[PDB]
């Protein structure tokens, strides 16, 4: 605690020393070239200086001290050990300063797509794409982030984390109100899901989902995008869901708010809505 | 006797209701698990694969 | 008593739709793990095989 | 009213012990799993430090030779 | 896009690079004798060349470029690099062209099996079946995948892995070959889980299965199979599917179409059908006369 | 069939090949000392013979020929490979004759404890226990052997493995009228398990199981060890298990057998018993 | 035991010959050089000699040689034989004696911070924690080890396990430490797992657990509590929970233990009550004057 804060002063000064190390590199190298192994254990002293103002809760100065050792380690030889120090200094900046972690993470993303690492590299772009959705405002690069991790995913036929993050595009994107991409998307995936006898239980939420995107753009094409759905999938009558919709779109055929008020809280006395369903409700049916 | 049997039944799904949420969150922890070990091994194999490369061209040079 | 019997019934029906929904996301990520495991397996088994013959070599040239 | 009723209870009381029973046998079943993979994170931390120690001992090793 | 033309652009230079790179190589191995180092690192660039061609959304040459180094790398007595990047090479091929993929996939499945890796080579056999049925219309080469899949799962106690191989194949056979084998497949793996730890009353669906194969041959046969198996697992007396199904043998006995009909649709009311208990229902049906 | 064949042939091809290796080694060692490369040739020879007599379906010969490349091995001061030859012996005679399997897995399990690891001999250790359960009678061995593995479990802190061990020697021991043990496995897993989060739940059923067999004395000591059961857990009375036991515990004080022997029908119908319930109830029934 | 009688006699032959090693490490210390070899043998044989003696049950001998050999190595300018060593030792004494374990295990915590591997640190820490609570009698020792490990935990990114140690620690620390801290980390915890789908359907425990804590302390802030918990929390109004509570402070304003004790009773008629919650209950009736 206030005692380990002493010793990342020293830390500071094993920082000075390592600038006497590159001091060396300046001046003393010429007589001790084959010192390379001084350079290296320069950047050793580097980490465990980072490591120490990283126990000293300085995230500021861990990152900083993250970031001198990758450069200093990355004399084009043991390019994963930069690669990994890299993403260290991007965790530690994801507290603070999140900024420039965006800057560290994106080189090591080249770094990998180089090396051809696609699986770190698409974490580490969910990651980017999460902490935009959480720390920023901005959707859209984030949509661009999520999109070029999903091909990357499913280049290796990872189609499961591809369709989770296809089905949270889709949804920022109806949340954007571009019903087009949402409705191909959740298709695709409820379709996809209904292959496998696993995941035959959880399509009915996807197709009501497309149905309201479908609904919410051109009414009358309603009824028959639910009757080819119903006709694809037999038992998609039985679901509440659909009975819920098919009564919505009757009842939207007479100018009677009544009946869909109604409708709307009994399904919801049954259970609670999220924050999408009802937001998209309201909006849509305003007329 | 279907008092019992609405008692009984109150009691069991309540019980399986709290057992669900325990499997739930065990199958998180197993999750995160998996992935920081996934990630690990693939360091490993990478830092093994440069290592033997390296080696034989060192063995090479002499 | 009967009025009692049909909010039990409520009961019953929002606790069993809550546990399939449950259920529902639960065997999804059992999905998701067992999709890895493979992954990580065939990572495994490769990177062993690759250390056992450069070490092998490395000991035969040794001689 | 008896015949469905004594049909709704059996059937109820059936399937109500058959999910109770599965439910603690997978309950049982995930510590294994859970134990066993403490420990193979074990092992592969000790093999990523022996390897990582050996080459960069070996990597000096040489350099000093040559 | 940028980033196509000039990976595509980059990709061709470093084909044409490596391509004068294995000419000179073989001319220095006469004129210097450097080794094989000069083909190590020709095999590299193809490599890497191959990698970002197909990271570059283009496949087909990718897979070529791959299969062509592997070729050479395997020209050096390598063998298990060779094979990772066949196997690679038909990953990549399953969008382009099934028939190399499926070829490079027996490569690398012989070669791996002559090593002595048997899980591996299942593997790739389930693959190559799947991805046979599922684009190419053919189910004995599927079916054979399928055995040998589950034999290979079998000689090392994989039970789980090759009873579900063994399933699909009786399934299929069932479906479409005849039912003998079916019947033994069915039969041995319910009766193979008498006592699952978690399983215990699942194989129940299992024998259920059978009879109606069994139903499929002849009246006879389907009682007395529906007799052992009463007789066989006490609790199967108890299954519903039991009434359900003396209920259609004794609708069958007298040829009253009206009573089957009914049954078959309270049946599906209580319980939604699966396309495939229905199918066999229909061609059992068609024969009431 | 035409594969198994032809693999059979070279098989036996290189079995020739592989004799006249052995004794072109020995006599080329003798009379120009060349070294052991020519010995582990060999061992490479009986190892790849072995696999193909593997795939040729003939298992005997394949362990015979890993047996002979492990005892080989092992006379060359080299243990590991040697144990995993005698380890791929012994998988291979677990068909067909398992006797010289239970030999060969010894020595393997002896040569692993030697070394110093103990998960792997308390696998092989069930493992045999399981041959010795499956093929033969002799259940004292396979006591001894549970009761070994789940020992070294405990030992190496492995509560989880030892559990499984010790409820099935329990169980066993029941079985051949044995009653101390069971009492006292039965008992100490059912405390071990009260605090439990998650198998306080199942953590009745043990102490039901220890209630019943304990009542093979008498009736009275039967009250006794439930009743405290029943302090020690408050709850335990919540499940009809309780019931159920004080109804056969008053119906036998009274001799009234029919009203026990429905009251064991009805729960059976409720929910059936399996064979080892039914015999210790049929047992108990008989005084 | 005839087999742990010769175990004993090979475990005194490893231990004489181990002196004799001492003897080896003594002499080529003072009297020969490049003795680093002879000792490290002399290490191998402590090795097998406490592995040996942990297989013949003696745990304290283990333990004993097991230090002894840690001691010895920590010389050689070696640190992860020093921890792995150590970690045996501690674990051996974990049983019988674990004093001396916990200065083992403390060691080896202060070494691995040393490397940088916080993970595991902090899991050796939780163990610390667990058995000083499990069989020391002493909590605050271990208040401070798990807000030590959730720390660890909190820093490294991994959530959840941070999580369920700051609900374990506050819980307890409810029992005999002033309530802000726990009113503090219940909410904390509920806050976090409320916009997470995981635990959001459980959050109503600990929201309970956390108007108990304010309960306990006074009523017109629990009321304030309350309200403040069902506005930003609009679900938890159906909760039972929410009834039980009004129920119990009406009961409470009008001062009759009759009502109350009643109401109790009835809540423990449906599930079950806990020990900690019947506690927390008696202590608030205990202050109704």
């Amino acid at each position: 605690g206030m005692d380990t804060s002493g010793k990342q002063a020293e830390a500071m000064a094993l920082l000075a020393e390592a600038e006497r190390k590159v001091k060396n590199s300046q001046s003393f190298f010429s007589g001790l070239f084959g010192g390379s192994s001084k350079i290296e254990e320069a950047c050793e002293i580097y980490a465990r200086a980072a490591n120490m103002f990283k126990m000293a809760k300085n995230w500021s100065a861990a990152g900083n001290a993250f970031c001198q050792a990758a450069q200093l380690h990355l004399q084009l030889q043991s390019k994963h050990d930069a690669a990994t120090c890299f993403v260290d200094a991007g965790n530690a900046f994801k507290k603070a300063d999140p900024q420039e972690a965006i800057n560290c993470l994106m080189r090591a993303i080249e770094i990998y797509t180089d090396m051809g690492r696609f699986t770190i590299a698409a974490k580490h772009h969910i990651s980017i794409a999460e902490i935009y959705e959480t720390e920023l405002v901005d959707v859209e690069k984030a949509i661009a982030h999520y999109e070029q991790s999903a091909d990357y995913y499913k280049g290796e036929e990872s189609n499961s984390s591809a369709n989770k993050c296809l089905l949270k595009v889709a949804g920022y994107a109806a949340q954007l109100e571009q019903y087009q991409k949402a409705i191909d998307i959740y298709e695709q995936v409820g379709t996809s899901a209904m292959d496998s006898p696993l995941l035959k239980y959880s399509a009915k939420d996807y197709f009501f989902k497309a149905a309201l995107c479908h609904f919410c753009i051109d009414m009358l094409n309603a009824k028959l995008a639910v009757q080819k759905y119903e006709e694809l999938f037999p038992a998609f009558s039985d679901s509440r869901e659909c009975k819920l919709m098919k009564k919505l779109l009757e009842a939207h055929e007479e100018q009677n708010v009544d009946s869909y008020t109604e409708s709307v809280k009994e399904y919801d006395s049954i259970s609670r809505l999220d924050q999408w369903l009802t937001t998209m409700l309201l909006r849509i049916k305003k007329t | 006797t279907r008092h019992s049997e609405i008692i009984k039944l109150e009691n069991s799904i309540r019980e399986l209701h709290d057992m669900f949420m325990d499997m739930a969150m065990l199958v998180e922890s197993q999750g995160e698990m998996i992935d920081r070990i996934e990630y690990n091994v693939e360091h490993a194999v990478d830092y093994v694969e440069r290592a033997v490369s390296d080696t034989k061209k060192a063995v090479k040079y002499q | 008593l009967a009025d009692e019997s049909l909010e039990s019934t409520r009961r019953m029906l929002q606790l069993v739709e809550e546990s399939k929904d449950a259920g529902i996301r639960t065997l999804v990520m059992l999905d998701e793990q067992g999709e890895q495991l493979e992954r990580i397996e065939e990572g495994m088994d490769q990177i062993n095989k690759d250390m056992k013959e450069a070490e092998k070599n490395l000991t035969d040239l040794g001689k």
